[PDB]
């Protein structure tokens, strides 16, 4: 149910709109999981 | 969807080169939940205890005893829904338009769909990271005709019932001073139990030169920012203290706990850019699209954020 | 006068309905004229029988193109309306 | 259509919840019969025979005979096209007001698109029946302001060339003397060959209540509402009598027979409420839709409607 | 307003308008008090054909 | 596509019944190129040479020689696009006018879509005609109210340094006036080394009756029309000359070659009217659709068209 997969095929705008969500989200979490802070 | 509207296609190919937030800097990835609303608030109930009087003391017969009373707080927090309207290109027009190594009219500033919808939406974060920092939305950069907005909205710089520290003008460039100020700041802090967290620190580019300045005869192998950190180690108990530089800020220092009980970033799960369905056609060649985003959602508990002003002249 | 309030573009006789664009739209077209003594760049008003008379003018009517005659007094000139003056 | 355009698909899903309008109740079945127009006019022809002399023996041998000639009448009927917006909320926008209680927007006024047209349907039908008694259009409760129609466009109330009678203000509570007024109307009733059939008459709930009262020296065992029935009876060669109440109708009587040969309802197939293609949408929330309804089509013959006003002032 | 007669072209049309009620019901709790005898006493208040002073 | 959209399909069902334009005629199959294009400007470039002084003898020792010069002319066409509106009934709404002969409501004026655009394109296609054959664009007999054009937009009877002739208001009946202005114009044409080629006489019907009258004591067997095609195959090289009849001229006679080397139409491909994809709609029966068509493209060589003015103020 995200933009990133490429088998998803969307029926409607809505479904268009909460597949965006979930891309963000995912970005979100996957920027998170490669964030690297400096500790000095 | 996609083969009856091209738009919808062309927003799912460009959205992913779109860079994210630079907001996502600023918090640790628990402190960050997202709600299912779009427009409205939401609200939470805390319950608090206080002493009324001294304790009284139980010799022989008594019938008058101290009081503990009981009180309380409800919180609301508003969530705001937004738009643009942004111009481009007909989809069945733009071979009338590419030229040799460019697709648009330059002499009328027009553009296709997918880079219009990409500029449009790198604005719109601009945007909305100036608002998560500075509590506001204007587009002067006097800070002057801002947009009113619903209370109970608010920034991490405009945040009420926090501690605030303004260093003079005669001292404005004196980080002996600017570091005494923020030490009065750290103390007048009030983390309590959840002391033991990471602590971030946000500061201007002005203020970071003069910190990576070494500590003052001066001292070798010691530097301002060092100073910093041990001295806020010393209240997050020995807890990593991550500094970050933002254009935003203008003489402002701004230090906060990592900890999703103190603050929290409760955003709308369509804060970010949304396209809308709605898209103006008419006979020319120029259509009209929309851009949706919502604003609002951050929560913290009162005197946990140390703002410190550099008064400049 | 000063009590117009639009003007007819359309007529339905069979229901007795007349379609008009009210004074805040500006409208170009063609419409009734008082007589054959309106030419260009002309300010017109509207008399009391609703026909656009060559000129104290409320309404910003300039016409267009010389009176045009079809009927023994059907008068036709093509007419920019515009809003009201000041 | 219905995987494409939700408005139809909701349209038929909820078609059923509407009420059959209540003039159907007031014709025979017979006496109603569907045509095929939106708008413009429809004419009918009747034909009628007549004898031009007197009939001639067949004895021995004869060449000239008696004749019969031939006539016929022509009646237009006009129909007009009506149509209503209404305001509703969009079906991807639903979802952000669904709340637990209830689906909508109680304080902008705002329904879903299904529930508007329900009760839009509701109305216009209610139109429509105020319609096809009283023969005007209005929505003050005074009757004034009314909407000016089309000519050959007549309801029950306002048929030319019926029989009318005003019961005198003075005279507005005494029932003998409406009984007289009636009974003078009914003597000036015309129905020739067609008199053996079913009557019909429609009161108002003030009139209704007046006829329950006994017969009146006060008597027992028999009501104004029996005596009428017996008046009717007397001129319809003792045929059935049905009585009905509308509120619609204020101090009038309304007395016509259920024959399809004297008078008949051609309504167009279009007449009750039906929902419009052209669907206005915008970037916001709120859509409109439009309903359209088709007026006209009762034929009467003349003097075969008898109306009764008690004036009141 | 009265219906919108559709003959040639038109834009403007009559409207149907909506409206929302909130009905709401309150309750009260309300408590009176008596006197009586305690259930130990009755026995030094017994009669003939009562209890009771 | 047609499965989905009812305009198009009627479209391309009823583009064959729309007559060839008349310009066709005026030019040769190889003068006529398309271009892809609808709103811009083609440009090319011509080299020329000329002498700078007299030539320089060489004898004994010289060093200063004249020189030649060249010279370079850049030529650009331009292109406009231009769109007509127009109403007709809705597809949906044929039904309810398709009467047994005509369909559509005469009263009103109204039409099918199918019809409504064969007439507006026959319409514009005369307009585009007329702006071919005459280089200006009006709806008005005066010729007043002229659409303003940009440079470099011309027609071949407008088509600036060319041989131009005019026939004064006495000799407004005087042929051989006219033929002694016509021979002036022809000797004045200059050719060159294209000469061996097809010529092209456009004459109002006023001049053609002219022509067919007896040379002129009046000849025998000879005619204007003949002594003018034997004047112009004086010209040349004997090459075949047609004559013809435009009611859109007035008064005006204009000779031309058909060699692509001097005169040559270089059109949009879009230049003929084309339907577009925007269709207002609304909630009555009518809709409205557009038509596109692109105007400009004619080049030609200077001197070598002859146009003849008969002032006949």
């Amino acid at each position: 149910a995200s933009l990133l997969d490429s088998n998803f095929v969307p029926i409607n705008f809505t479904e268009f709109v909460q597949a965006i969500s979930n891309t963000y989200k995912q970005r979100r979490i996957q920027f998170y999981e490669n964030l690297k802070r400096h500790k000095r | 969807l996609f083969d009856e509207n091209y738009y919808a296609k062309a927003v799912a190919n460009i959205i992913g080169e779109v860079k994210d937030p630079i907001m996502y800097k600023w918090f640790s990835p628990d402190q960050i939940e997202d709600v299912d609303l779009q427009m409205g608030y939401q609200k939470t109930v805390k319950w608090d205890a206080f002493l009324n009087a001294n304790p009284t003391t139980i010799a022989n017969e008594v019938n008058t005893i101290s009081t503990i009373g009981f009180s309380s707080e409800v919180v609301r927090l508003n969530y705001l829904k937004l738009q643009y309207k942004f111009r481009h290109l007909k989809q069945t027009s733009e071979k009338f338009y590419t030229s040799d190594s460019y697709i648009g009219d330059i002499n009328n500033n027009l553009l296709p769909f997918a880079q219009a919808y990409k500029l449009a939406s790198s604005e719109i974060i601009k945007l909305i990271n100036h608002f998560v920092l500075t509590g506001t939305v204007s587009i002067q950069k006097d800070g002057k005709n801002q947009k009113r907005l619903l209370p109970n909205m608010y920034g991490l710089l405009n945040m009420p019932e926090q501690i605030k520290e303004e260093v003079a003008s005669g001292d404005k460039d004196k980080m002996d001073k600017i570091f005494e100020k923020i030490e009065a700041g750290l103390s007048k802090l009030e983390l309590g139990d959840e002391f033991s967290t990471p602590m971030m620190v946000i500061v201007d580019p002005a203020t970071s030169l003069k910190l990576v300045k070494p500590y003052a005869a001066a001292s070798s192998c010691e530097k301002w920012e060092d100073v910093l950190i041990q001295t806020i180690k010393a209240i997050n108990n020995r807890e990593d203290v991550y500094i970050e530089t933002s254009n935003l800020l203008k003489h402002k220092i701004l230090i906060y706990p990592l900890n999703s009980e103190l603050i929290k970033f409760k955003p709308s799960k369509y804060m970010l850019p949304t396209p809308n369905e709605q898209v103006d056609k008419d006979s020319t060649d120029v259509a009209h699209s929309y851009i949706d985003f919502v604003l609002g959602g951050l929560l913290a508990t009162r005197k946990t954020i140390l703002q410190v002003n550099i008064k400049q002249s | 006068g000063e009590d117009l309030y639009g003007i007819c573009i359309d007529i339905d006789e069979f229901s007795k309905t007349a379609t008009i664009v009210p004074i805040t739209n500006n409208f170009e077209g063609y419409l009734v004229a008082k007589d054959s003594t309106v030419k260009v760049k002309d300010k017109l008003i509207f008399n009391k029988d609703g026909a656009l008379e060559k000129v104290k003018a409320t309404i910003n009517a300039t016409a267009l193109t010389d009176a045009k005659q079809i009927s023994n007094e059907v008068y036709l000139v093509k007419v920019a309306v515009f809003g009201n003056k000041a």
